């Protein structure tokens, strides 16, 4: 499998991931995370759900650390993809495994919560999460591993 | 940076968790 191909599967992936944890979690949520083009029944579909699903219980348990992290950092559309660069080349300075590659998940959809509740952006930070993977050589690794669907079967 | 860096230990520590537990 190409890098390529695993840089479209990751757009697909964090669609429907963006779109379960949004329902998952029903604050002002971004309207876009509903409306965007979605494939429920596509393959990639399914797992950016199950994904979502399986990462509920460790959400919760870390939602207060973020969300003050966030409001602090103060993200905005004019140094979101500076920040989103920094935080993600030092997630996997020291190694990568599929927990950091799902986390990354995570922080992009918190990213564009973020942003959409104190701004007036999801299909931005949907590129920069696709875009590192793909350049950074996440999008290698998840490749070897024979793609996202890995990532379930732990 | 220095929010940078606390964001980027807490997702380190909720990806590491998230591995052990799905493992």
């Amino acid at each position: 499998m190409s890098e390529e191909q695993v840089a479209q599967d990751t757009e697909e992936v964090f669609r429907s991931y963006v779109f379960y944890r949004h329902q998952q979690e029903q604050a002002p949520a971004d309207p876009e995370m509903v409306t965007l083009p979605l494939q429920p029944s596509s393959t990639m579909g399914q797992v950016g759900r199950q994904l979502a699903i399986i990462g509920d219980d460790i959400n919760r348990r870390y939602d207060s650390e973020f969300q003050t992290m966030l409001q602090h950092l103060q993200p905005t559309a004019e140094n979101a993809y500076e920040y989103f660069t920094k935080i993600a080349t030092s997630l996997f300075e020291s190694g990568i495994n599929w927990g950091r590659v799902v986390a990354l998940l995570g922080f992009g959809y918190r990213l564009a919560l973020h942003v959409y509740q104190h701004g007036l952006f999801l299909g931005q930070v949907t590129r920069f999460v696709v875009d590192f993977m793909l350049h950074h050589s996440i999008a290698r690794w998840i490749a070897q591993r024979g793609g996202w669907v890995a990532a379930l079967n732990l | 940076d220095a929010i940078i860096q606390m964001i980027v230990e807490l997702l380190k520590r909720v990806g590491d968790q998230w591995e052990e537990e799905q493992s």
